């Protein structure tokens, strides 16, 4: 299954 | 007769289901004729397979026990397909093989315990499948491993202590399994490691102190787990580290002033924890510096002023703690500052002028702090600013001209803020702006005559602001859809070419001085829903036509001093609360039927 990498995504 | 390598590749063509794409071209005429074969590679000498591919072919069933067969392969990759079942333990009798990809599959089951058969095995890729159960402890004796990847699968348990001893790893990727407990301070061991991906897991108590042994360690990723207590300080003496994510967990205390030491740090990210104190000063000297995230924790202090001569930095993130006093005055002088955001703050004082220096300023968030003073004509001049969100402050005097001219401008919130006098009339001409709200603030003045000519805009509010004077003609209101005008002085009367906004699905304009009548062309509307003009001055009828509306579902003229009948269509199914506070109105819907 897919997981997630990187910086954490969330925004405004 | 037939070599044995050719009735092995024919064994897996006929063992595994495809797609008739997937094995045409494996075909036997009427010598070495498999070398010819797609994804097969031999050696020129022997005619032996040493690579096969066989990834992306949309294959599934398992693999034959007949690929033991090829002896002396050195590559086999599977990734991409639907193989399933356990994994096939006669891969192990493959023992010359340095790499092995099998990633994105369906293997499941317990990972089967012979790998230490394959001795010189360089890169395993086991990437998205199916295994559960224990991380096998076997492969701690791959002496020459290289690359370790066995994330995304539900592999659960602690991570065997033994990896510590896999002297030759530089790349382990464990992230997103079920894997749980203390990670093992022996991993600490590992001289050549130099990326460490094990988040998305269920991981509890500190970062090991001994991990401050990973000397060449350049990425690091324990995100999304259970980790918790005080950051170790001790991570200051990784001098190499390029990259470290640390965020989605439960780390508590202040910021180790060590991590100042980190000199080749480009992605810092402490997302979502529960750090307190102040950002160390020491920051000041991450030059390298480009991505510092610090969303959701419960840090204060002042932003030390360095932060704002960082060369390097381009996303700068801080909303959702509470520092206080001002932003760096010299913030943006870098020439490379993308987004910032930090809003829900403490922040006083003014928006520093140079934020767009280099106009790679794209993404400006301010909003919910206590910014105060002007707004910077500079951000006039802010060529590549796109969103620019900075409701809820104190910022006062004259929205100025100027934002009419950033081609790329698209999202603007202003409101609740305290500003007067004219709105900038080119608002009006602003080539892709979409949103904009300015409610609640202090105007003092009529609307723009050129409003409703905005190009793209669909969204527009001025509700509570301190609006006089007439309404323009809505002249090509071409792409609006929300007109909130509620709560002001308007007056004089709707203008009777609303018709022109064809899109428009809610409009509020109640709470003003509105008189006249009730625009017909209202009825004309292909898709409006929400119609709001209560609390005004409105004479008149409710036009028959507005029965025959079929979109409407909300259409508040409470408290107004409309006359005559409610009309029967769509209308005889809505709130009679609609309809109160009209003296001369009347109709069975609200109780008073009609002469
Ligand atoms: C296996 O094949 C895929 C798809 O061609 C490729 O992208 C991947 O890097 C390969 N794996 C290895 C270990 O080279
Ligand atoms: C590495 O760096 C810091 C510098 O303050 C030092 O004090 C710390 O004890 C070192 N880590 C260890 C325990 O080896
Ligand atoms: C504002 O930030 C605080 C942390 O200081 C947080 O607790 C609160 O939820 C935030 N406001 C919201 C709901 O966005
Ligand atoms: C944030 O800081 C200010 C200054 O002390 C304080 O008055 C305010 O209540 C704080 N907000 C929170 C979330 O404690
Ligand atoms: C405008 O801004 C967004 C975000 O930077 C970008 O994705 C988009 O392509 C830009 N378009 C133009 C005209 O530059
Ligand atoms: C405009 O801003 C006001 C006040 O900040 C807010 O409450 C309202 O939801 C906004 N309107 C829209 C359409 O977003
Ligand atoms: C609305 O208010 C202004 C301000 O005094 C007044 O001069 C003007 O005549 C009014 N317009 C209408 C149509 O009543
Ligand atoms: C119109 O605005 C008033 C004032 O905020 C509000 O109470 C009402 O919910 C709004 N009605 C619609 C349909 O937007």
């Amino acid at each position: 299954h897919e997981v997630p990498s990187g910086p954490n995504p969330i925004s405004n | 007769k037939f070599s044995p390598q050719l009735l092995s590749l024919l064994s897996l063509k006929t063992s595994l289901s495809g797609p008739p794409s997937a094995f045409q071209d494996w075909k036997v005429p009427v010598d070495a004729v498999w070398c010819s074969w797609s994804g097969v590679v031999c050696d020129n000498v022997t005619a032996q397979v040493i690579s096969l591919d066989l990834s992306h072919r949309n294959l599934s069933g398992r693999i034959p026990i007949q690929i033991r067969y090829l002896s002396s392969l050195l590559y086999l990759n599977l990734s991409g397909n639907s193989l399933e079942g356990s994994f096939p333990t006669s891969i192990f009798d493959l023992t010359k093989l340095t790499t092995l990809d099998i990633s994105r599959n369906s293997f499941d089951s317990s990972f089967p315990p012979g790998i230490s058969k394959l001795k010189f095995l360089k890169v395993f890729n086991a990437f998205s499948n199916n295994f559960e159960g224990l991380l096998p402890s076997d492969v701690s004796r791959l002496r020459f491993l290289e690359e370790l990847n066995f994330g995304g699968s539900y592999f659960e348990g602690e991570i065997p202590a033994a990896y510590g001893g896999l002297q030759r790893l530089k790349f382990i990727h464990l992230a997103g399994n079920v894997l749980g407990g203390k990670l093992p301070p022996r991993l600490g061991l590992l001289t050549e490691l130099q990326h460490m991906e094990i988040g998305y897991n269920h991981f509890n108590g500190n970062i090991p102190s001994e991990f401050a042994l990973l000397s060449n360690l350049k990425y690091f990723d324990v995100s999304n787990c259970s980790l918790s207590g005080s950051l170790p300080q001790e991570l200051g003496n990784l001098s190499n580290l390029e990259t470290l994510f640390l965020f989605q967990n439960g780390f508590t205390g202040e910021i180790p002033e060590s991590y100042s030491n980190l000199k080749s740090l480009k992605l810092l990210d402490f997302s979502s924890n529960q750090l307190s104190g102040s950002i160390p000063s020491g920051f000041s000297t991450l030059k390298n510096l480009t991505w510092l995230s610090l969303i959701s924790n419960n840090l204060s202090g002042e932003v030390p002023e360095g932060i704002g001569e960082l060369p390097e930095l381009t996303t700068l993130f801080l909303w959702n703690n509470n520092f206080t006093g001002v932003l760096p005055h010299k913030l943006g002088s870098n020439g490379k500052l993308e987004t910032m955001d930090v809003s829900n703050n403490s922040f006083t004082g003014t928006i520093p002028s140079s934020l767009c220096h280099g106009n790679k300023l794209y993404k400006l968030i301010l909003f919910s702090n206590m910014f105060e003073g002007e707004l910077p004509k500079s951000l006039t001049r802010c060529e590549s600013l796109w969103r620019f969100r900075s409701q809820n402050n104190r910022l006062n005097g004259t929205i100025p001209i100027g934002f009419g001219s950033l081609r790329n401008l698209t999202f603007v919130d202003l409101s609740n803020n305290r500003f007067t006098d004219q709105i900038p009339a080119d608002f009006a001409t602003a080539p892709v702006l979409q949103y904009l709200n300015l409610s609640t603030n202090f105007f003092h003045r009529k609307l723009p005559e050129n409003i409703w000519k905005a190009p793209n805009l669909q969204i527009f509010s001025a509700s509570f602001s301190n609006l006089i004077g007439e309404i323009p003609n809505y002249v090509g209101c071409k792409s609006f859809y929300r007109i909130e005008l509620q709560g002001n002085s308007l007056n004089g009367t709707i203008p009777w070419d609303i018709g022109h906004c064809e899109k428009l699905l809610c409009l509020n304009l109640s709470q003003n001085h509105l008189n006249g009548i009730i625009p017909w062309e209202i009825s004309t509307l292909p898709s409006i829903a929400d119609v709001d003009l209560s609390h005004n001055l409105l004479t008149g009828t409710i036009p028959s036509d507005f029965g025959s509306s079929k979109t409407i579902t909300t259409f508040n003229v409470s408290y107004n001093q409309l006359i005559g009948p409610i009309p029967s269509g769509s209308f005889a199914h809505l709130n009679p609360s609609f309809f109160s506070s009209n003296e001369g109105l009347c109709g069975d819907l609200v109780g008073k039927p009609c002469n």
